[PDB]
């Protein structure tokens, strides 16, 4: 057990607000991308 | 026969030079209008060009301040 | 024949400038079409 824990870094990392922060950064970048794409769509149609 | 087929193929061989004079004059006229039209064409093309440049700059600023927002 | 030389030079520069002009609107129109296609592509990805 301890050996198997030892060789794998990923499991030991697996072995809580950071996920929420990543979700917030993803959604803010998504919404800013949507806003800039809307601006480009509005401007280019002329 | 090449002499005959070249002498009769001279535009203006059977056309009086004075209607060439009017056609040339109106050619320079319509030329004046065609470079005029090219002037408006190029100026509006440059107008849309720097509209595109302005939106490029705005989008680049948005990218920059978004990716440095975190 | 001087008038004929004037005529021939006339049509050669006239056709040259028409070719330049027509390639200008062709290239700007193809750029505009590419921009519209990109706008549609980014709108579909929204």
């Amino acid at each position: 057990c301890k050996s198997l824990i030892s060789e794998n870094e990923d499991t030991k990392d697996l072995l809580p607000s950071e996920w929420q922060d990543i979700i917030h950064q993803r959604e803010q970048e998504l919404q800013i991308k949507r806003d800039v794409l809307d601006d480009l769509y509005r401007k280019l149609q002329r | 026969r090449q002499i005959n087929k070249l002498i009769d193929s001279l535009p203006g061989v059977d056309v009086s030079a004075e209607e060439q004079l009017r056609k040339i004059d109106m050619l320079q006229k319509k030329l004046v209008e065609v470079e005029d039209e090219k002037i408006e064409a190029i100026k509006k093309k440059e107008k849309l060009l720097r509209h595109v440049d302005s939106l490029i700059e705005d989008f680049v600023d948005g990218i920059a301040n978004s990716k440095k927002s975190t | 024949q001087s008038r004929e030389s004037l005529i021939m030079l006339l049509e050669e520069q006239l056709e040259y400038k028409r070719g330049e002009i027509r390639e200008i609107e062709q290239v700007c129109k193809q750029v505009h079409d590419k921009l519209t296609s990109i706008q549609d592509t980014l709108r579909t990805g929204s």
